[PDB]
């Protein structure tokens, strides 16, 4: 999962 | 109880061609500081049908969280058309938005999305397989489908 | 791509007094054999205003499951009165039925609860303090909103 | 020390099929002649979540008003369904009557109005959409809840 | 559909020697920019036998009101001891905020004060007729009644 | 601690 | 690192009878939550020649402060005129609001303070021994002179 | 000693 | 005086791919109703050694103005690989955020942003022209340069 | 791209007593023939605490531009005192240049300037007023601050 | 009326070194006996910018103190440059010394502390960061100003 | 306003  | 709130979705960049990425404006705000983590998750719904033709676009780690306001845009790549079946290529499909807190999904935004060839030519003889490069992807901005869980805040 | 599968869910012994312990026929498939555990749980949302009112009446373990189709009855105490705010007690409630495996919820069965009193009496002039013992719960049966969610069966 | 004085309202035709106009023989005194007139409404409230669906189901004006005791029928027709959110059609909702003086309101008669099916089929299993035509409005006219506010009488 | 929310009412200066001014700091929210002005009340119920003993403290008019979040101490003289009937000086009272839109009050924020002595010879044994100089009033801030009403907000 | 239908 | 901040003093009634008490309506905001008490205080400059006729008119303790702005209105009795010399009794003289953060002052508003008489034979021909029930106060509210001190905020 |  | 203050600039998605959107969360004051617009830049120093180079990833016209505190993200696309000169891709460079009023920079939030490959491979050895979709940006939000100038507000 | 480049800075006369006139000896490079001309200015920041302190000590107009390299010395008049706030006055404070090509400003120039007394009984021994007729003025020349804007250059 | 009233402080070796010790001869007078004692504290105000920045040299507690006139040397040790921020190390500053008692401060003497290089060449020309090897303490001990509190002596 |  990509991080903001 | 709830320690997060979304305010607002709005959807950027639209309508558009199908093969643009979906571009979601989320605000969303936290009663206490959560010293933890929100998944943020993007799903198409490619076949109405089957479960199994349900595509996870993204998923997006938002955390820790301060208590306030906070805003971001949730930007995920289409879906792809190699899992979508033919016959539910062309016409209204579902997109959602759902927010995870501890392993459970406390909201999901969903919102109608129609596919539609924007050709004159197209619009009145569809080709038997759907042409992804011709289609239009018009999400049903306007009335988005928010639905809240009772969840286990701690 | 998912393993477990509701049928169908039957409200037995409804309406019923309030007291009356809650019934449910639980029908549902298995695609192959489980390795884990089921966990069903029946939460009663007791006040619409605060989640911290839901009151888990009861949480049940099943396993092993085999490939194929079963059925049991799920029965669960009626809610503790002593923590339903009066406000919220006569009228219209939700009752939820949850299955989940590996710790992550996959299905969510609400129904709407209308708990009235029967006598013509406290139908028109009820008294402050709601009396449970005279308080007819009726789970709107008919009408249930299910709700999947993607998990990771493994 | 206020020039009016409401004594009594007698809610008339009650219960009464939904649709049935409203009611009510208003008897008031009037310490001195009145130079401008009262103003009296008759206000439903549709939609306890908000004030937006609240009814004004009527607009009288009394005067001139000479010093004494008067009485009168305040009739109003019933709500339009049309503004009426399907969630908050059948239950207890509340009805208003209202007087002003020179636009300053000085009191409010609110009564709880319990709308029901009368057939136990349909109470037992009622209708995704509400039926109007088959409820009876029964206000509950033993206990009015009656609030007078501080005005300027000249 | 209401344009403006009472937020926070903060009772300052508390307990104090009866004949202090009352003291609330109030926090409050609004919508649009108000074209009318907010008329702001505190009310003492100096006797519960009759509303003729109620008397308006003070009336502060607070216009215009531009949209956003604002905040004031409302301050007004402690009430008229010749006014106050000799069976209701000592002991529990009431204390009333109230706001006005456009002759339409729309909340109301009641509090129980409690006039008691403060010396214990008095406290024994207390006079036929009431030292207001020897009593000091209470508030019970802890607990306050906020009662709002359904106002035609245009 | 759920038991075991 | 101040954990307390004066965002305005407002002179209230003013100008007035000597023998009215001060009123100022002090707004400040506060950084984090004190679980300690701010202690405010109004002192009057009743003698320039020597600080022990400086009258600590009132001491009002604070607290606990929540972050946040808060808004309070500072009430204390006038000077005892039996204890201000004659001579600085008619003219200007200095009324000073202090606050204090656990035994430290950081922040001192002063204002001049003029007294004179109003009635014209007094004005023309003031008497040897000052009348203090013919002197007005006038508050120079238009240029306080604001002091801050550097304190341990822990 | 006079508490707001 | 100044109209406008930035509060706050969030650094979001970050690291990411190179090819990532750029987004920020930006909160600001507005002292009073602004009667222009407020122009909202993301510039990118696409080489150090040449203005030239410099690309305006993104302009935004935010206004009118109300007086009070404001947030958005403000999102702009990745540079063009094909202006940015080879020597200059990989390494430290710098990305600003400035806002103006009426033709007038008045803040300039500028950040060195690290853009380095992740594989062992290429860290060890890299290429000679640069492998944009092998390179992950890496803004270093913990230091950010803000400069203030002086400007004509009116 | 940038049409304009500026090449040096030179500050002449320096340090000085404060009344003498500002003496910048300024070259500059222009790539290309100017259709405009360019505007020069020198800002002196009378006070750090505000922008409206800030003197346009002077604005030359240099037009039409042939391409080539140019230099013309930039002389100014002292600031007026008049408009100095004396807290500001003796101390470091900021003069800056400032090129203008179209109404847009594309280059700042700036430098700290410190005024100082040079008298032994001045400096430890300071008027309440400040005496400019005895205050020097020195620019810290070696350390000049420039800032490059992004215009439109056709 | 106050017990301790200090008289006289002498500043000692003035100016000196930025290194050397600060050195104050106190004179002060006791009314009364005192049962505890007089807490004496040297604070170097580092950063006018923030409070954070205050060094406390020293600390001293004198007692028990006898009726009469007592006279002493307070010394502490300069103040750490590693906490000096550079922009605040050369230019005046301010030192304190503040006497309290059973921790109430009671009086609070300023003084303004002018640091400035010796040699002409580091006066015109400053280095970027700060020397204090080559730096001159000028405690300006012609000009003190002195603050009194109110404070509880018993 | 001076032109040079």
């Amino acid at each position: 999962a990509r991080r903001i | 109880m709830a320690k997060v709130q979304v305010n607002n979705v709005v959807v950027l960049d639209n309508p558009s061609p199908f093969y643009n990425p979906f571009q979601f404006e989320i605000t969303f705000e936290c009663i206490e500081d959560l010293s933890e983590d929100l998944e943020w998750k993007i799903i198409y719904v490619g076949s109405a049908e089957s479960e199994e033709y349900d595509q996870v676009l993204d998923s997006v780690l938002v955390g820790p969280v301060p208590a306030g306001r906070h805003m971001f845009v949730f930007q995920a790549d289409a879906p792809n058309p190699g899992l979508i079946p033919d016959a539910d290529a062309v016409g209204v499909t579902v997109v959602l938005i759902t927010c995870t807190y501890r392993g459970q999904e406390f909201i999901r935004v969903g919102y109608y999305v129609n596919n539609e060839y924007t050709e004159t030519e197209l619009r009145e003889n569809p080709p038997v397989k759907p042409d992804f490069s011709k289609l239009q992807r018009n999400i049903l901005a306007s009335n988005p489908r928010v639905t809240r869980f009772h969840i286990n805040w701690e």
